[PDB]
């Protein structure tokens, strides 16, 4: 028997082990999230354990088939992913200390802590703390406090840390033959073998900087409509010519400007879409939203919900004693096994997140019947580019008024879609400067062309000249500012969230195409449109057995990600920004701090 | 008037195995066919050659009922014709089949929280079933060629694999009973005819 032979066979019987042993762990860790008790913690632990140990034995065994005699890609997929290394490239000393500085920085912003001047004892987490501050406060100098005192005592403790994090990583990556980790980290888009569809890692860094220059014009126009607005209330602390102050943009870091829409709002005098009101009126209850998703995805030609479903799912909160874990998420166990979990409200909100999560359940579904190791998203970004999609359809007015949620007399204005439009770019148009500087800091760290007594110095030049924001303390080397954010504490990769938003609106673009809709691409509304339906299918079910590039392809009919979609979506809006900003001052100059 | 024991076969309380299917010869008594076919408490129920409509109007000279569990997905494989794991490797029906094939959903009796692994199937074999055929061997299976000396390592499998049976595994997950008729006609008495 050949090499590749051999190879089928043993990936014949790691399916099989992987089936049961991974949908264990995933029943031990439902019954915790929806059941904390002290013995479901153990047990959650126990069998996530026996998963761990059972995959770092078949990493080993998979290791002893050459790729290099295997010509069946599908097959050279599903061994290289399990053939990776990981961290167990390195020494066994140099991994525990690379497990413990992880676990370290991840304790530390789990449970850093602020105490404000003269009470040592009311102290703020920054869940729910902190982050109350920096999204509902208006007081400068309460935001201040909380930004700043944030990175000074918390984020002064991981710069340490991150310092030996990033030695070690870039020492598994090179042992892997990778550059450096963000070469190791811009992997997950690599493909090889596939005439026609191949990408290489270092294109990544092209496709993201080409597609970010053609956002520029629109973040610009964005800033610069913020920061007049802004400057209105605040007109003693906001250049009309400068940077935006960094604590004074919705959250923590400036990662959304979502909580900026009540001051910037273009006509605070026409109400939101607030369909909640309609939704209490008629009694919806949690089931009913469920529902309610479930006959979007059949309108479109996707199944229904499994039984198993509408039995194992918890779409409400349990309540009295029984606690849980009440963050939205959609769970793929395995064996046919399809559930979401979700303290579910009768809001709006809520209703629009059951179609996002159902989004992901349908993607679960899809793929099911492709072998273990090729049950996921083709990359990174598009199991949650597929989530969101879905609540885009489900808010328009035309679909709210199909369901019976919002009145027939209600009917679009171009001043309530100026204001629906500036709310999606405070969140989805803003955070791609935010993202995309994040992840080539970490790149140019990682790569060695940022040294260390600079870090701090570059990660502000850098937000002051992409992301036109600039620090209201001036912060020495002693700061990690970075390492304040989640992911980067907690060794997550950032360029995803800028991936995914451009494959959403591809997807959305051409899904609407299918739809035949008419007008503008952000009214759009897919329901009832079994070729859209049908178009979304052919990628679902491929799974990650195919390169993304294909992927994509199989959805919009191009290889590669691209941002026009995008720009489609937003270009109401960017017409209104710009004759807005006719007499206001286009762009920001990086040398004005508001510490002078 | 004597009553053909059907009901040891369909009401058992444990099923076999499918790598180690059980066969139990029916002789000599009289089978209500119709009874099975129009009671509604089967998911498949399909013959191919006789006709389950009301063709307990014949006699045959020995019937076999063939039964084991497997899950609800490889049921298609049970039938003429057919490949996968359970019809190359652990139960093949004949080109020329002349029978029925039965199965009903079982969650409720061979699925248990935590996990059933009483029933196993054949995951490899050097070879395809033939017609009939059964493979009870514990042989651990060489897959590359180094002997494996009886022990389960590199290239070196134990070839039969459990199903791991949860009452919360999907549809095509679940355990699912079969029972497969099989009419034999010899140059022979023919024993088995029941009106
Ligand atoms: C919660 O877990 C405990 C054991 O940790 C168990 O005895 C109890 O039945 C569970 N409750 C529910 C509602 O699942
Ligand atoms: C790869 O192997 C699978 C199963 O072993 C087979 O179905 C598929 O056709 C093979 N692909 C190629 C290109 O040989
Ligand atoms: C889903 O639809 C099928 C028809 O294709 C139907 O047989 C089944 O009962 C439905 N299940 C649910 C939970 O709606
Ligand atoms: C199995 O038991 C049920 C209930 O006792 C009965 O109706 C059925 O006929 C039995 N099966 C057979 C094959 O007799
Ligand atoms: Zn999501």
């Amino acid at each position: 028997s050949t090499i590749e032979e051999q190879a089928k066979t043993f990936l014949d019987k790691f399916n099989h082990e992987a089936e049961d042993l991974f949908y264990q762990s995933s029943l031990a860790s439902w019954n915790y999230n929806t059941n904390i008790t002290e013995e479901n913690v153990q047990n959650m632990n126990n069998a996530g354990d026996k998963w761990s140990a059972f995959l770092k034995e078949q990493s080993t065994l998979a290791q002893m088939y050459p790729l290099q005699e295997i010509q069946n890609l599908t097959v050279k997929l599903q061994l290289q992913a399990l053939q990776q290394n990981g961290s167990s490239v390195l020494s066994e000393d140099k991994s525990k200390r690379l497990n413990t500085i992880l676990n370290t920085m991840s304790t530390i912003y789990s449970t850093g802590k602020v105490c404000n001047p003269d009470n040592p004892q009311e102290c703020l987490l920054l869940e729910p703390g902190l982050n109350e501050i920096m999204a509902n406060s208006l007081d400068y100098n309460e935001r201040l406090w909380a930004w700043e005192s944030w990175r000074s005592e918390v984020g002064k403790q991981l710069r340490p840390l991150y310092e030996e994090y990033v030695v070690l990583k870039n020492e598994m990556a090179r042992a892997n033959h990778y550059e450096d980790y963000g070469d190791y980290w811009r992997g997950d888009y690599e493909v090889n073998g596939v005439d026609g569809y191949d990408y290489s890692r270092g294109q990544l860094i092209e496709d993201v900087e080409h597609t970010f220059e053609e956002i520029k014009p629109l973040y610009e126009h964005l800033h610069a409509y913020v920061r007049a607005k802004l400057m209105n209330a605040y007109p003693s602390y906001i250049s009309p010519i400068g940077c935006l102050p960094a604590h004074l943009l919705g959250d923590m870091w400036g990662r959304f400007w979502t909580n900026l829409y009540s001051l910037t709002v273009p006509f605070g005098q026409k109400p939101n879409i607030d369909v909640t009101d309609a939704m209490v009126d008629q009694a919806w209850d949690a089931q009913r939203i469920f529902k309610e998703a479930e006959k979007f995805f059949v309108s479109v030609g996707l199944p229904n919900m499994t039984q198993g479903f509408w039995e194992n799912s918890m779409l409400t909160d349990p309540g009295n004693v029984q606690k849980a874990v009440c963050h939205p998420t959609a769970w793929d166990l395995g064996k046919g096994d399809f559930r979401i979990l979700m303290c579910t409200k009768v809001t709006m909100d809520d209703f629009l997140t059951a179609h996002h999560e159902m989004g992901h359940i349908q993607y679960d579904m899809a793929y099911a019947a492709q072998p273990f190791l090729l049950r996921n998203g083709a990359n990174e970004g598009f199991h949650e580019a597929v989530g969101e999609i879905m609540s885009l359809s489900a808010a328009t007015p035309k679909h709210l008024k199909s369901i019976g949620l919002l009145s027939p007399d209600f009917q679009e204005d171009n001043e309530t879609e100026i204001n629906f439009l500036l709310k999606q770019a405070l969140t989805i148009v803003g955070t791609l400067p935010f993202t995309y500087m994040l992840e080539k800091w970490r790149w140019m760290v990682f790569k060695g062309e940022i040294p260390k007594d600079q870090w701090m110095k570059k990660w502000w030049e850098m937000k002051r000249e992409i992301v036109g924001v600039v620090e209201p303390v001036p912060h020495d080397e002693t700061y990690c500012d970075p390492a304040s954010l989640f992911h980067v504490s907690n060794d997550y990769s950032f360029i995803r969230y800028y991936t995914r938003t451009l494959y959403q609106f591809q997807f959305q673009e051409a899904l609407c195409q299918a739809a035949k809709h008419e007008g503008p691409l952000h009214k759009c509304d897919i329901s009832n449109s079994t070729e859209a339906g049908q178009k979304l299918f052919n990628m679902l079910r491929l799974g990650k057995s195919e390169p993304w590039t294909l992927a994509l392809e199989n959805v919009v009919g191009a290889k590669n990600m691209n941002v026009r979609p995008l720009l489609n979506y937003f270009e109401p809006l960017f017409t209104w920004l710009k004759d807005q900003n006719k007499n206001s001052f286009v762009g920001w100059s990086t040398d004005w701090s508001p510490y002078a | 008037t004597n009553l053909c024991p059907f009901g040891e076969v369909f009401n058992a309380t444990r099923f076999a195995s499918v790598y180690a299917w059980n066969r139990k010869r029916i002789s000599n008594c009289v089978a209500d066919y119709s009874v099975l076919y129009n009671s509604a408490s089967f998911s498949t129920f399909k013959c191919y050659g006789v006709s389950p409509t009301k063709l307990n109007d014949l006699c045959f000279t020995n019937v076999y009922a063939d039964s084991f569990v497997i899950r609800g997905d490889e049921v298609r494989q049970i039938a003429p014709g057919q490949t996968g794991k359970i019809a190359d490797y652990n139960y093949k029906l004949p080109d020329d089949f002349t029978g029925c094939v039965i199965a009903w959903n079982s969650n409720n009796l061979d699925s248990k929280v935590g996990g059933n692994y009483n029933y196993l199937f054949r995951l490899f074999r050097k070879s395809n079933l033939k017609p009939f055929e059964r493979d009870i061997s514990t042989e651990i299976y060489q897959a590359g060629s180094t002997p494996c000396n009886g022990v389960e390592g590199f290239n070196c499998y134990f070839p039969l694999q459990s199903y791991g049976f949860q009452p919360t595994n999907g549809v095509g997950y679940q355990p699912y009973r079969v029972v497969v008729l099989s009419f034999e006609l010899l140059h022979a008495p023919a024993t088995v005819c029941g009106p």
